[PDB]
RNA sequence: GCUUGAGUCUCGUAGAGGGGGGUAGAAUUCCAGGUGUAGCGGUGAAAUGCGUAGAGAUCUGGAGGAAUACCGGUGGCGAAGGCGGCCCCCUGGACGAAGACUGACGCUCAGGUGCGAAAGCGUGGGGAGCAAACAGGAUUAGAUACCCUGGUAGUCCACGCCGUAAACGAUGUCGACUUGGAGGUUGUGCCCUUGAGGCGUGGCUUCCGGAGCUAACGCGUUAAGUCGACCGCCUGGGGAGUACGGCCGCAAGGUUAAAACUCAAAUGAAUUGACGGGGGCCCGCACAAGCGGUGGAGCAUGUGGUUUAAUUCGAUGCAACGCG
RNA sequence: AGGAGGUAAAAAUGUUCA
């Protein structure tokens, strides 16, 4: 029902994690594009982001720490 | 003895049994009761009723240790889950959070085969 | 049935005092359509009972009543796979008339002289409830209780 | 995952419980391995729902209720 | 010689495309220690097994191997097989853009070469989980099966071999043409980004359907439609994709591939029923809830069996047996 | 309207022909 930068041309950043826990749920879960409404491309760089912070512990792997 | 005020409830809540075990804040267990412990052998013990009566016998054999209050961390599907936090919290106990920890891997093992 | 859901039948009440209750126990003691030996049976068995309690003829029935009265029996409902017992509650009207039951059956047993005079010990000893007709219904709640798993 | 309520709460109401995992997966790993079924059970997932879809939008007859 | 065939160069685009080397978290098992105590585990139920030498549960730490939750979707890429946590390095292909350039170098292709899931094989490692074989416990008339407790090869890694799958959209490859609709996915041009956009122009792909086609089912611009080019293959069922021989292979086998004999059918799609330990709905003393009985006794009575000179003959699941 | 948790241990066989 929303959109993203598919309008507003930019790119996804794995540093940003203003925006970055919008697209997860709190429970460190990626949640998926049926819901968010994100276009499939953005979701692809929007995955390979949280991963990323993920790994520079910037978000978690789980809410369970 | 030794008085401890706050503690944790561990319900491990499997598709058999329902193994209750009360510790304090730190790990260390105080005391424990299971469904298949206070008889309710076979079918009826993988039952949420049989769970109560584990709540029960787990909400007294502590009583020596008097928890005021306490969390709860569930694991497991199982049959009670829900219906022993109930009667673990109408038995007198005061109930903080309930927090659930399931054990689920990110594709860890190669589960069974089993059941044809 | 399958679709029937007729009500009952109005009884009448006995012919000594309005109380349709101890005019249904009549009918189920009742055997070959003789009713005419089956009130003549539980009238001299409520005074014999009133004079060996002290109390009045028909209080004195249901204080034997309410000790032999069931809340919970065991049906078989099943799930798909194995018809397991499973207790539910009982509805009012066979609350008291499957307790009826029980003490006329218990007449049967514990052979004294008449039956007359038999259910009359029954009903005394229902008063105490220490009886066999008494111990048919925690029995009942023996595999109730027991196993009140089920819900 | 770690419902609290804090102070009004007195019952469970963890909702949180029937819509993350916690029954789904769960019961996924619970055994068979398969390692090809999911994919006649993905497109037989979809199968279904697009036919329901299909129909949903050809519903129309009249069927005079 | 020319360009709509085909190929090359410039700039970009998306991507589990392929190879190599590191790395992360959850989880399982195991090892040590603390707390703590009669069960735990399993199933339709139960037992084997584990446990009072103190398990399980729980907490902290450590050691390992394998697979990568969510994202993830009839999404994407690849010739096919197939490939997904993340990161870097080496590297292939496809597609779009506006032009230039070469000038039929094109299509197919017996033999030949290569790649080719899984299982399996050889050499050396590794070994958590899972698990052929195997063992025990059950179930059962039997159960060397289904179920349960365990468990070796294997599954994983490097280098070689095997070359087979329902290796399947069961549809060979390439090119041309022939009404539409609804979506996904990935570029780009134009117009006002005048606001989650609008109209075109390409690649790939999912579903529904017209003409036509087909035995029918169905396919339906990714055709099984309308044509052209080339290759492979079939000639009733069984025998048999077997024997013999050759070639390949360490082996298991693979590949090429008969005959005698024997049947008059084997087979496809669809139709009407009946049927299902298929689904949905509904009804009946069908069950359930109750009452009273049969079967045990004696006897009336009918039948079978046997006997007898003859024990007339028929009826003999339900629907014969106090029946004619 | 949109997605999940739960629902059957065991029951073998039927001469050839019409």
């Amino acid at each position: 029902f929303c959109r993203f930068t598919a309008e507003g041309v930019q790119e996804i950043d794995y540093k940003d994690i203003a925006t970055l826990k919008n697209y997860i749920t709190e429970s460190g879960k990626i949640v998926p594009s049926r819901i968010t409404g994100t276009r499939a491309k953005y979701q692809r760089q929007l995955a390979r982001a949280i991963k990323r912070a993920r790994y520079l512990s910037l978000l978690p792997y789980t809410d369970r720490h | 003895r030794k008085q401890v005020s706050d503690g944790v409830a561990h319900i491990h809540a499997s598709f058999n049994n329902t193994i209750v075990t009360i510790t304090d804040r730190q790990g260390n267990a105080l005391g424990w009761a299971t469904a298949g412990g206070s008889g309710f052998r076979g079918s009826r013990k993988s039952t949420p009723f049989a769970a109560q009566v584990a709540a029960e016998r787990c909400a007294d054999a502590v009583k020596e240790y008097g928890i005021k209050n306490l969390e709860v961390m569930v694991k497991g599907p199982g049959p009670g889950r829900e219906s022993t936090i109930r009667a673990l919290n109408a038995a007198g106990f005061r109930i903080t959070n309930i927090t659930d920890v399931t054990p689920i891997p990110h594709n860890g093992c190669r589960p069974p085969k089993k059941r044809r | 049935p399958r679709r029937r859901v007729i009500g009952q039948r109005k009884i009448l009440p006995d012919p000594k005092f309005g109380s349709e209750l101890l005019a249904k126990f009549v009918n189920i003691l009742m055997v070959d359509g003789k009713k005419s030996t089956a009130e003549s049976i539980v009238y001299s068995a409520l005074e014999t009972l009133a004079q060996r309690s002290g109390k009045s003829e028909l209080e004195a029935f249901e204080v034997a009543l309410e000790n032999v009265r069931p809340t919970v029996e065991v049906k078989s409902r099943r799930v798909g796979g194995s018809t397991y017992q499973v207790p539910v509650e009982v509805r009012p009207v066979r609350r008291n008339a499957l307790a009826m039951r029980w003490i006329v059956e218990a007449a049967r047993k514990r052979g004294d002289k008449s039956m007359a005079l038999r259910l009359a010990n029954e009903l005394s000893d229902a008063a105490e409830n220490k009886g066999t007709a008494v111990k048919k219904r925690e029995d009942v709640h023996r595999m109730a209780e027991a196993n009140k798993a089920f819900a | 995952i770690k419902v609290r309520e804090n102070e009004p709460f007195d019952v469970a109401l963890r909702r949180f419980k029937r819509s993350c995992e916690k029954a789904g997966v769960l019961a996924e790993v619970r055994r068979r391995e398969f390692y090809e079924k999911p994919t006649t059970e993905r497109k037989r997932a979809k199968a279904s729902a697009v036919k329901r879809h299909a129909k949903k939008l050809a519903r129309e007859n009249a069927r005079r209720t």
